[PDB]
């Protein structure tokens, strides 16, 4: 039933005794487990010997926490200026691809197919490439249609590069449209493998037959990666602007993602120009902002573009923003602006202002490869402990590298490294590493569920620190990096404390004694 | 046609403009107006066939009609998504056919199990890996009734064998193993998924009972096509119940295996969606002499309608009960008509989601005096549109599989008041300054079935069509 | 007792058995009431017949949501270059002034006394103003020493301009030195008042004999009232240089309130010059933000400097920020900027990607007046319902302009608003009102454990926004003016309602049917 | 004196240059460098005397040390601020006198009851306003055991007379109404206020039940001047209770009405805060034949000398209940300074708070292997700086109500490693880059009592000294 001034959703519609008693009927229909059983399995899924049983897997994989590669094509794409992705396949998975970006910075995104079905699957899809190159050019009218591909592409062998050299020889595509384009085959690593193929194909389009000169322009190029905070693009161009370093990024999305509602659809906006693309290799030096993720892209930049391709962390922590500024400034020969020192001193104060709620806290965290290892390295520098560090797409090499830097840190003593495992595997450490805090995605949301139905003393609670953030609105928006993302970060970890704090200290006449005013 | 039929045919002559020629003539078949004396599309419009390449179209692949639409729901078997990891994570948790039970443990709708397909398994072959996996999968989910095999792009293009390692592990667990043929290049949409998924039903699930005790009543009913989404099935149930039959099976929101085992032992299909699930209930009435019938528990008319109907196939018992349900319900929907009937009357609506709600939706817009001015199907077939022609105003634009492009354009020279459509719409329409509801996940709200969900409706399409924000896309200096 | 590898703090050190034993013993010898008779009396303060006996109040103030003027004062005089606010009266006031402004900005906070006791009561307090004025004059060196009062200095009638002018004519501080002052009663209105006497001093020192001409400079003077987030002082320059139109903010203690920890303490960091005050009666106009506050810095805008005084709004949400710009571009001549257009778009754009969860919630909301006139405002744009508006030092034509507002608006048809009322009238409101959420600042976390413990229904969770803010780090460097505020205030309202709402889902097996990884 | 003392003689010197020559001259006598050979401070320091006008003074007022300090924390009792709003709303819950209760219910400590003076109140007086205050808070708050009325600067100013309005509204609700002219005004200081809180005890409170039966113990004693910071006052309790003593009473951390009337029932008061309580204790001597000692829970070395000095006021069986305590926390206590004094040993430590903790603190700093270079207080007198100086090393400079001026130049001048101070002092220190802990309110942790409270004390030492951030205030590129 509903009454008129107060109609009820789903929840908590489905709590009132009509709907309990419907339950308790249904129940009898479906040959449930009884509740005992379901409980003692319950149990021993929280425990140290079905953990061990957990960790035997070779096969069986629950709860990744990665996507594939052409995700990542799509997005290096939708950072170009008057750039339509486009991936040569199988229709559903840009259904999905544009669904999956939607739900995270709540915005259209701009996809196309050439669907690719069973005739194409017996004679190639040379005639999807010919006709999708044609009708996208007509509907959408972009300056440049940035191919990747899709498992069912790649399994049949299609040669793209043949595909797009047919499409333009025989007038399917017009000679005033560029057409990079990526092989990004799914069973290979995960989205970010896919945006630095991408990245590579928009090299070599507008840059391989270029002459250029390093220091040619007084500038610097920036490859972020695959990046889902809109305030990331933007801080390290309100850096460089106040550097006074002339900069350009190589794929920046953050215009097309943040259109305003002003009456009309924008498919377009923004992005790096093909000036900026081709004018690239003439910059002092491009910096490989997530440096495990840029493979290709760095062989790009030494071998294509013959500049240093200069080493620089993740820009994430205090640390890490010092080093990337006076890479900039070594660089360039400009000096750090006073304005960054006086921001760099307001961090300062925050970090010594609310150290005592994060000291000796324990985390554990998950992400992509060069994420997690920027985050990991901060919260070591905030003296905090990283006990359980999962990246699912991370490889031995990286692995190698996060264990000789928790190695090198009193507050690493405790610290376990994890790759190739997933968040089936994270939620048994959650229960029988039992940090205070877990840093991740949405998906951690049953984590957190799950460790609270042990009991409230075993939940460890979410942070939402990653991608993709689909349960809370406009966190797309924030920044993480630089020293304006450090303020984020330490203010979001201390304010989780500070609310657990809170929660735990509200009972009225029982644990309210600690219930301050002040913290 | 009539005035609005012939503003209707100039606008799909001006929109179609922009294709290339092959691509023209071959839309242009894909879109008519409507009249109320037509009974049968015939030869006005045509659907089910490919989309054109590089159009944008809306839909999806065969894998998201069988793991994400009629399998996924299941919640006491593990489905296992077979291939890469896009397609699993993408799928992951994205549709609401709510259930109830404790994940992980006795119901897995919300955990992503996979294959993880790595460059070994496309050049050797997944099957021992699969194999390898359901072992993993039955240590460490040991309470699962059953498991399905729902595969990806790759599987049958590397020519694997998912049949033969389902019918192995099946009899090594003693649990019915399912493996499902539903690679995304099969077919054109999501609609082949639905159709392998119940021919393997038909197959693999049906006849798993045959034969055996199952104590009946005269006024037991399956509910075929209700995914559940935001608990409509459960608001859908109730009404039924309060009718006095017994729903014995749910397919599949909420569903089991065990519920759907028990389905030949029903006296009466009741199906709401027809495009997904005809299949299994012709199968039915052929192979155990089911009746089936379609019905509508969107608003109160349909809702009406529906439970005098399903009566009606009872005895005068139920007859008398149909009556005292909706006399039980009529203060309800009087008080929900008259608070928001004057907030909606005269708007018009333009509908564009998957294979039912498009027409299925009209009579509750209409219970609360809204007009439909333009309706499209993603992947449809003709029968569809035939049933779509009773519940549209003579001239009404209706139209197929249309591109980002087509439905741009209509609704730039439709102005509809509010439209109703999918995730990848929204914030497009809602940018242009068009109020916009999610008509797939409801934009998290819900449910919409039955009597407790027309309130919930209203509530919501008043909320959107009328919040003070859309007074404000242009600032006040321009 | 203690384990070395987990010491814990007093909570939770007092939850061990020997501490809730400790407790048990020590209840025996207090004669405590007896459990039910607590538990009786608490539902008793729950209802409604308790509500009818709180609200006859006319003596008794508990748990007041405003403190008093000399803080407000202080506040003020903070804003200005190398100023040393001054309080004269007794020492208490100051120790008290400096810890409260301490705890929300996490910041050092300069403030003097001049130590008047029982003998000052006596002969009045001369010699502690000329003795103070000397020796902070020595070792503070300030060159602005701004003087305010505490209540005892006020009952016994101080001089004070004849005060400081005997002080400067007898030696006692150098006659260079800017010695505004302002008589700041206890007894009077509220801090917000404070600030508007100390502003009135500041005017009457530096532009008193000033022959000003309206317009002579092509610039806006800005004037905040008591404002306590650092983001507000800043946004507002912000804006102003995008829409190129000169501008001074007349108070502004952004930069003494954040210096950095840099190795040095700054006691005196930026804030508005002598030159800015001194030519501010030559701007085109002053623009007074907090309006109901700002009474006698109307009154020196229009009779003294001979300016309009345009009519502003408070700055806080999508149509009062656009109201300010048009006003800016009337004055000034100058075009809206296109940025500022297009930031407007981005926060339409949220507005309306979140409405869902907005729209019908009701909210409670207390703080000072021109502040809670503003959030209801935006409560009211956004199609929320601000059912419970309460403002301890608001007045009566404040009271009838709210309900006017309120009567015309079809978000306002259930809200009621109360003037003169205290939190522990706000706390009835919240049981017997039962709004969704209460927006205030960290008083009302007892408010929030006082309904929890009535049961997990009754609960009212609160957002802080307001001031001031003890219990969570940072919050003061928030914006809650312009665009950008607007901003945070959608994404602070929208994502308390999705984190209550995945709480009260998060029950393994019960409530987690509506759990949705996508909202 | 030693070199030490030499140059702290002349920094001393250099420091007070700034000052007007008066001030400077008078300031002289509140400073001084340690003689391990000296008893007394004679004239080497003065102390008490009002504070210098406009030089940032650290002080509060008598209103602090009457309702901040002695009775707010009493749990039972509702008090009032008489006056203004600031007072009452600043001092709210800013001190952790931690105490268990129903909140508004049976205990008032974070509530903020106040009288509000408006114009008219100091126009026409204040006690018709605060008699019918007391109405209402007997009609809302029915089970207080007893009220306190604590005046604000105005109400003794304008000749109000509260001690009128307390006697006839004890009369008028049959409970305790007690009157306290703790004005700010008064006095030079906090220090006042104790005095004038202690002088109502005995006269409104300490008599309640005198004559009555009480059953007593051999074993009986009360914690005089424990505030329970933190809960320091439960973690000194659980000890003494474990040496087979009963705690009649805690003045005033976690306290009742009651517990304080029977306080004259006690065998032994046990004095934690000399300063603020002595004055009771010695009435309670002369009075009541109680006898009464100073003791110090601060560390294992001076938790050790006062349990054993507890106990050796009673009999053997206490006696060997001493050594059974001590023993029984011996490995905790070796366990911390195992962890933490290799963290923490050959540091320097500069301390200012209010009237005992900068001397009661020093052996739990020593027992961490740390040294004191300067010790402050804020409003102690000169037989607080008396008991100082056994516990500093020769030279140490030990001074009295420095100016803000004067702890940053001492601060500059003698570069501690480590600062213990308040909330007014803690942003300054932080951003010279020197590690810094809150020494009142225990910067939010604590307890620091007891046994329990020695593993709290030393985890938060350890994590502010060492922790990482104070390698980085200067940016690597300067
Ligand atoms: S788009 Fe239903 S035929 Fe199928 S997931 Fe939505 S209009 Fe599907 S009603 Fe159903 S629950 Fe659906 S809303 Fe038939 S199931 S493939 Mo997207
Ligand atoms: S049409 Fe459908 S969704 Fe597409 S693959 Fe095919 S079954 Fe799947 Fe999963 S992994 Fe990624 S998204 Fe594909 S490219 Fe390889
Ligand atoms: S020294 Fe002490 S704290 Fe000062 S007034 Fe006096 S008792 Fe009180 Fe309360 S209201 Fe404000 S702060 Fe004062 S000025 Fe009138
Ligand atoms: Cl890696
Ligand atoms: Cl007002
Ligand atoms: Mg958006
Ligand atoms: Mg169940
Ligand atoms: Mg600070
Ligand atoms: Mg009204
Ligand atoms: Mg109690």
């Amino acid at each position: 039933s509903q009454t008129i001034d107060k109609i009820n959703s789903c929840y908590p519609l489905f709590e009132q005794d009509e709907y309990q008693e419907l339950f308790r009927n249904k129940r009898q229909l479906e040959e449930a487990h009884d509740a005992q059983r379901v409980q003692e399995v319950f149990a021993w899924t929280t425990t140290a010997e079905y953990e061990a049983l957990n960790f035997r897997r070779e096969a069986l994989t629950v709860d990744p926490a990665k996507a594939c590669q052409p995700l990542g094509a799509v997005l290096c794409s939708l950072g170009f200026a008057n750039t339509l992705p486009y991936v040569h396949g199988s229709q559903g998975c840009v259904a999905y691809f544009r669904t999956y970006f939607n739900r995270h910075f709540k915005e259209p995104i701009a996809c196309v197919s050439d669907s690719m079905t069973e005739d194409a699957a017996v004679f190639g899809g040379n005639n999807n490439m010919n006709l999708g190159l044609q009708n996208a050019s007509a509907l959408y009218k972009p300056e440049i249609i940035a191919v990747s591909t899709t498992c069912m592409a790649e399994v049949i062998g299609d040669d793209l590069q043949a595909f797009i050299a047919n499409a333009k020889k025989d007038g399917f595509v017009d000679s005033s449209i560029a057409v990079p384009h990526a092989h990004t085959p799914s069973f290979i690593g995960s989205h970010v493998t896919g945006w630095d193929n991408m990245f590579e194909g928009f090299a070599k389009t507008f840059t391989a037959d270029y002459q250029g000169q390093p220091g040619k322009l007084p500038k610097l190029n920036l490859v972020t990666g695959f990046e889902t905070y809109l305030g990331n693009f933007r801080v390290l161009k309100r850096m460089m602007e106040q550097m006074a370093v002339p900069c350009s990024l190589l794929s920046d999305p953050s215009e097309v993602l943040d259109t305003p509602a002003d009456g009309h659809y924008r498919m377009y906006s923004g992005g790096t120009t093909q000036q900026e693309m081709k004018e690239a290799p003439d910059a002092i030096d491009t910096l490989l902002l997530q440096p495990w993720q840029l493979l290709k892209s760095k062989k790009v930049v030494q071998e294509m573009w013959n500049q240093p391709a200069t080493e620089v962390a993740i820009p994430l922590g205090l640390a890490a923003t010092d080093e990337l500024l006076m890479t900039v400034s070594q660089l360039s020969g400009k000096p750090i602006a006073d304005a960054l020192t006086l921001e760099r001193g307001r961090l300062v104060d925050m970090m010594l202002d609310s150290h005592t709620w994060l000291h000796g806290k324990k985390f554990g965290l998950y992400g992509d490869p060069d994420f997690v290892m920027g985050l990991t390295r901060f919260l070591l520098e905030l003296g905090c402990e990283p006990t359980v560090i999962l990246s699912h797409n991370a490889n031995k090499r990286w692995q190698k590298a996060m264990n000789k830097m928790l190695d090198a840190s009193p507050y690493g003593r405790d610290s376990e490294v994890f790759i190739n495992c997933d968040l089936w595997h994270f939620r048994s450490l959650m229960f029988t590493r039992q940090p205070d805090f877990m840093i991740g995605n949405s998906y951690g949301k049953f984590i957190q569920r799950d460790t609270l139905a042990k009991g409230k003393a075993f939940e460890v609670p979410l942070i939402r620190l990653g991608f993709p953030l689909f349960d809370r609105h406009h966190l797309h928006r924030q920044t993480t990096w630089g020293y304006e993302g450090a303020m984020n970060i330490v203010t979001t970890l201390v304010n989780a404390v500070l609310e657990k704090l809170d929660s735990d200290t509200s009972q009225l006449g029982k644990t309210d004694y600690s219930f301050d005013l002040v913290r | 046609t009539n005035a609005t039929g012939e503003r209707n045919l100039a606008l799909i002559q001006e929109v179609l403009e922009v294709f290339p020629e092959t691509a023209r003539k071959e839309r242009r078949k894909h879109m008519m107006v409507s009249d109320p004396k037509m009974k049968s599309v015939g030869k006005c419009i045509i659907s089910n066939r490919k989309s054109q390449p590089g159009v944008m179209t809306v839909r999806g692949c065969a894998y998201a009609g069988s793991k994400g639409v009629v399998f996924g729901p299941i919640k006491d078997m593990a489905h296992i998504s077979h291939g890469p990891v896009g397609c699993g994570q993408y799928s992951r948790a994205g549709r609401r056919n709510y259930y109830t039970g404790v994940s992980g443990v006795d119901s897995f709708g919300t955990l992503n199990f996979t294959s993880d397909f790595q460059e070994r398994d496309i050049v050797f072959g997944g099957d021992k890996k699969l194999s390898k996996l359901i072992e993993e999968m039955e240590l460490l989910f040991p309470l699962t009734k059953g498991i399905t095999i729902q595969s990806e792009c790759p599987v049958g293009l590397i020519g694997d064998d998912i049949s033969a390692v389902a019918n192995a592990s099946s009899k090594a667990l003693d649990k019915p193993v399912i493996p499902v043929r539903c690679e995304g290049f099969r077919g054109v949409s999501q609609s082949l998924g639905h159709h392998i998924a119940n021919d393997v039903v038909r197959d693999w699930i049906l006849n798993n009972r045959e034969g055996q005790p199952f104590e009946t009543t005269p006024y037991d009913v399956a509910i075929i096509g209700d995914y559940n989404i935001g608990g409509d099935a459960w608001a859908s149930r109730i009404l039924l119940e309060e009718m006095g039959l017994r729903v014995v099976a749910q397919w599949s929101g909420d569903g089991t295996l065990v519920e759907m085992e028990n389905t030949p032992f029903v006296k009466l299909n009741l199906v709401h969606c027809y495009r997904s699930m005809n299949y299994i209930a012709r199968h039915m009435e052929e192979k155990h002499q089911i009746p089936w019938m379609e019905y509508n528990f969107f608003g109160p008319t349909k809702i009406a309608e529906s439970l005098r109907k399903i009566a009606d196939q009872f005895d005068d018992t139920i007859r008398a009960n149909a009556e005292a349900v909706i006399a039980r319900y009529e203060g309800q929907m009087a008080a929900i008509i008259a608070k928001y009937r004057p907030r909606l009357e005269g708007r018009k609506v333009l509908l564009y989601m998957g294979g039912l709600r498009p027409r299925h939706v009209i009579g509750a817009y209409e219970d609360l005096g809204m007009e439909i001015i333009a309706a499209g199907y993603e992947f449809a077939h003709n029968d569809d549109y035939d049933r779509t022609l009773p519940d549209l105003k003579e001239g009404t634009l209706l139209f197929d599989d249309a591109s980002s492009y087509e439905l741009e354009a209509f609704v730039k020279a439709l102005k509809p008041d509010l439209i109703g459509s999918g995730i990848k719409e929204k914030y497009i329409f809602q940018k242009m300054g068009v109020p916009f509801r999610q008509m797939h996940s409801w934009d998290y709200s819900g449910p919409y079935h039955g009597y407790d969900g027309f309130a919930i409706f209203a509530r919501d399409m008043d909320m959107t069509l009328n919040n003070p924000a859309w007074n404000e896309l242009t600032a006040p200096w321009l």
